[PDB]
């Protein structure tokens, strides 16, 4: 089924943080708003309704979750972790970092800017979008990408994690090191 | 370590600070009787582990008075 | 943890349920319309333990097929539809059912809602609607602001008078909603309760024709709340509970006698 | 030892000081114009190196009860009680200016109008009230304005000499401080008067304090203060068995 | 312990209904009083595991206002007056914002102007009674003429007004008698006073109050009963905590 | 001593002294020219305990800045001088007062 | 031994832990859907009001 | 009909096996205790 407004209010805290652990519920209304952190971990939710708003942190770790439609606000951080997303929709406004590691994903917008750190773990995407700006630390251990665009940009730490990268950006500029 | 999964007690109390629009605040699902037991699991399975030890010693201590 | 210590706090647990659904009921005793929740215990899961598996029968009263269960669980919050006393108001406005049937209410977010409280009233547009958040009352009912009276009949056919003119003008007329099975309805606060897979489709219908229940006007539903069947609820309630405790605090000393003799 | 023994301490402690501050709500239950006072716990985690087990909790103030106190018909002509939300400005002995709910006023030998904590009471021009010394019937109007009629002169010749000054700003803008005066959590917030404070003169507000409310949650500061006890013996019981880990 | 907190808002829900109870019984004499009755409602569920529901007690919502006409008194004085019907007289509060009463005990101030016989607030439309009448008359229509010597047949002074709502329950009483206009009590429908669903002016005759005294004490047996069983589960799960955490 | 044993301590101290207000106007029930008196009661001071020394204000609704009150008291027992009923007598050298005025000995 | 029977929307009559209650025909007891009084007997029969 | 059956679950009797489970369980826990103090004793004759 679906949550309700009731439904809603059962599984709120104090500060206005939405609790659905477990919960089984598949779709949430659209022009939904949350006044602090949303977590959608372990849920049977394939879809994020159009419109979403959390004024917090959305977590969505272990969870079933595989499309995200375009528009949706988060004040906070993404984390996808082992979810079902395959894709990362353009013009998604994120407040923090974006963690898609362990997930089906394998095309990102371009141009994407990530104003956290940036996870591809074990992820089978092929190749990063062109223009990418990355303001934290950039993880793609164990991913299959092995050729950087023709410019990017990270503020902070480069880690391999173990792959391999023969092409590197013509205009690249570092913050920090690069770790294989 | 773990989260509960039980929702948060739900109490009416429109004039708190923290109320919402329909005026509950949330408290912990802290559940006093499981923390009871696991007080008193804990601290059993503690000692019946210092036994073990205890008892390893007193092997080794015997596995070097051989060759004395 | 020893098994015998979670079994029996099951039966904290289960107990521990039991005196939240009666100290709501108790709470809920002046609430017009109201039903009695009552908490239904069952056993858990038996476990064939001197067996490497679940074979079936083969000496089940000797030690290979010792059987030892789990404890006890609250499975469901049963609402009991009771059918409730009267209280005769001099209010115009406040209704009554005489038997099944659910008065509906518009809630806000576009689906109906169903209760059995009465305590209607009207409001700026005039059109009758609930004496607590102010829900509309389906069907809409506007009254006329030149009506010096209000009359709802046996089966919700409501009229109104006007100064100057004989015979009382008809504005409307109530609808009762009724289930199949009343104790599937989902209770969502408010004296309101909502349609669930368990409860049935809504059967709609005049009230006082096709088996429905008939509008009282100027009467309410008292709560059909027993509160010397809570009373008494607690008393066992509260001893099973203390019983379950002793069960605990042995488990632990037979355990800590064990560590410390050997 | 293991550091549970302090973590449950630390709980401990706080519920001794919760349980003071619902007994100072008991103890004004008689006390006029007395704004209850909420008690909260505020969970804070030790952050650092190592798992996320161990959190402590603070009890803190996080509000007043604002609700209407109740009020005590007296027939007195100089007990006055704020109808709904609002405040009366007085200034302390020190003569920082704030908002009390105490409408139990007298009239001093010069006429100076005070309350029964003895603070003097605002008037019109943002001064404390100064009637004429020899009064013969003082009759507080429901505004708030002091119609007095002096001594020797005709029941026709009644007079407004004052207005007392109502303010009614923002409750959750408001803390108590150490006398009792609430005032602005923002310093340097002049206190406006407002026009919608109405005062029914002839009565006297009394506290807002549930009796009940404090003893039904005393008795859960009890069972959550005599389950931390506990913890502190069973990790004191611990580290007494493990002892035997250097006899050797 | 959720059964403490459930019990609790058993608690105060009797509460607020007593206090309601002692105000329909303190104005049993208040002339135009319209008694008011408690609406009770259970608070939300919650499904803890997922299909069991868990209730969180019960809260007052509204204090409803029953608006049904009271009883006649017969009075001699010439000049407070009864509505036979719905109305409400209009005032002209010293905010200059109209409201509206139903008590009828009227006067005349210095000038000769109708005007409650409390507070002193005019009557809209203003009728002034001049100082050669002999007697006043107040037709059924609200029509007030006074009878001059010298002078054959009454002259007509002014003609009163009176107010009716769609739902009166929805006005926001601010005391003394005296009703504030709300968003959901209406819009405020003027006229003849007797036609159009306007009730008739009824000179030296007064509306009693409408509250039900055998009711209100009987409410009281119920609420107490209530209130002292809600009390008992507080109790027991003390008792029941408290032989815990002392066995274990 | 605990604080929390003394701040009941105080309310009951308050409390006695209002009952014995109490029981002294129903004993002067029937005496002439008596004005009643009642028991004014205000809260006792607030005091600062997570702020270093006496230090105050700041934030007030956090665990920082929490005080703690110390009981109520008994501030005056104020004489009502409203004017009383007259009693009509036969005797002729006893005497009222209309309105504001002592007799004089 | 659990007699807390109840009715579902399809009308067949179980227990308070949803086990099917057999009948007569051996087969799990089915009530007709829009009932208004349902009476047990003390043997056994299930009488109920269309 | 009417009426619903509960437990038939004697509490006293599940109390007096109790307490009589604990002491047998007990002695036999000091019989355990014996077996292995009874052994260390003689662990000396091979102690030349």
């Amino acid at each position: 089924y679906e949550l309700d407004y009731y439904s809603k209010f059962g599984h709120t805290d104090n500060y206005g943080n939405l609790d659905l652990r477990n919960k089984p519920y598949t779709q949430l209304p659209s022009g939904f708003v949350v006044k602090g952190n949303l977590n959608i971990s372990q849920t049977p939710i394939k879809k994020l309704p159009k419109g979403l708003d959390v004024g917090g942190s959305l977590e969505a770790t272990n969870s079933a979750l595989k499309t995200i439609r375009s528009g949706t606000k988060i004040k906070g951080y993404a984390n996808l972790l082992g979810s079902k997303i395959e894709s990362w929709p353009r013009g998604i406004k994120l407040g923090g970092y974006l963690n898609l590691t362990d997930t089906p994903l394998k095309t990102l917008p371009a141009k994407l800017r990530v104003k956290g750190d940036l996870s591809v773990i074990r992820t089978p995407i092929s190749a990063l979008p062109e223009g990418l700006v990355v303001d934290g630390n950039l993880y793609i251990g164990g991913s299959a990408l092995q050729v950087f665009p023709d410019t990017m940009t990270v503020k902070g730490n480069i880690f391999l994690g173990g792959n391999k990268i023969t092409k590197w950006p013509s205009n690249l500029t570092l913050g920090g090191a690069v770790a294989p | 370590i773990v989260e509960s999964d039980k929702p948060l007690s739900a109490e009416y109390n429109p004039d708190h600070p923290l109320a919402n629009e329909e005026g509950y605040i949330y408290k912990p699902n802290v559940n006093v009787m499981e923390e009871m037991a696991n007080m008193i699991s804990a601290s059993r399975a503690y000692q019946t582990n210092v036994q073990v030890a205890d008892s390893s010693k007193q092997m080794l201590l015997r596995t070097l008075q051989m060759g004395q | 943890m020893h098994p015998a210590l979670w079994v029996s706090k099951t039966g904290l647990d289960a107990q521990q349920t039991n005196i939240a659904t009666i100290s709501n009921n108790l709470a809920n005793a002046s609430t017009v319309g109201y039903k009695k929740s009552r908490a239904v215990f069952e056993d858990l899961f038996y476990q064939n333990i001197n067996q490497p598996g679940g074979q079936s029968s083969q000496n089940t009263e000797l030690p290979s097929g010792l059987m030892l269960g789990a404890g006890s669980k609250v499975v469901a919050t049963q609402k009991v539809h009771t059918h409730g006393n009267a209280q005769t108001t001099t209010n115009a406005l406040d209704m009554m059912v005489e038997g099944d049937g659910f008065f509906q209410v518009t809630l806000p977010d576009g689906n109906i809602g169903y209760t059995r409280n009465g305590q209607f009233t009207l409001n700026g547009e005039g059109t009758l609607v609930t004496s607590g958040s102010g829900y509309p009352v389906e069907p809409e009912i506007v009254i006329p602001e030149d009506a010096i009276s209000i009359t709802v009949g046996t089966d919700g056919e409501v009229s109104v008078r006007v100064r100057g003119q004989q015979d009382n003008q008809v504005v409307g007329q109530l609808t009762i909603t009724d289930f199949v099975n009343p104790g599937g309805l989902e209770p969502i606060g408010q004296n309101l309760y909502l349609p669930t897979g368990a409860s049935g489709d809504p059967q709609e219908g005049v009230p006082g024709l096709d088996g429905l229940g008939e509008i009282r006007q100027s009467m309410l539903e008292a709560s059909n709340v027993n509160v010397t069947e809570e009373l008494v609820n607690m008393i066992e309630a509260q001893r099973v509970y203390e019983m379950n405790s002793k069960v605990i605090s042995s488990v632990d000393k037979m355990m800590s006698f064990v560590n410390q003799q050997l | 030892m293991d550091r549970a023994l302090f973590l449950a301490m630390s709980g401990a402690k706080q519920n001794m000081q919760a349980l003071q501050l619902r007994a100072n709500n008991l103890a004004n239950v008689s006390t006029t114009g007395f704004r209850a006072d909420l008690a909260q716990a505020r969970s804070m985690q030790a952050y650092g190196e190592g798992h996320p087990s161990r959190v402590f909790s603070m009890t803190e103030r996080p509000g007043h009860n604002f609700a209407q106190g109740s009020v005590i018909t007296t027939g007195r002509d100089l007990d006055v009680t704020i109808e709904g939300s609002g405040w009366i400005s007085v200034l302390d002995h020190t003569g920082k200016e704030g908002l009390t709910r105490n409408g139990n006023l007298k009239v001093d030998q010069n006429g100076m109008l005070t309350n029964a904590s003895g603070h003097l009471v605002l008037g019109e021009n943002d001064a404390p009230i100064t009637l004429p010394i020899p009064l013969s019937k003082i009759e507080i109007g429901r505004d708030g304005t002091i119609s007095v009629l002096p001594q020797g002169a005709p029941a026709e010749e009644f007079q407004a000499v004052d207005r007392i000054k109502l303010v009614k700003p923002n409750d959750q803008s408001l803390f108590k401080d150490t006398n009792g005066l609430f005032r602005h959590k923002t310093p340097n917030q002049p206190y406006e008067a407002d026009a919608t404070v109405s005062l029914q003169t002839g009565a006297i507000e009394g506290s807002n304090v549930n009796a009940v409310g404090e003893m039904t949650a005393l008795i859960d500061l009890q069972r959550q203060f005599e389950m931390q006890v506990k913890m502190m013996s069973t990790a004191e019981e611990m580290d007494k068995s493990s002892d035997s880990l250097l006899r050797m």
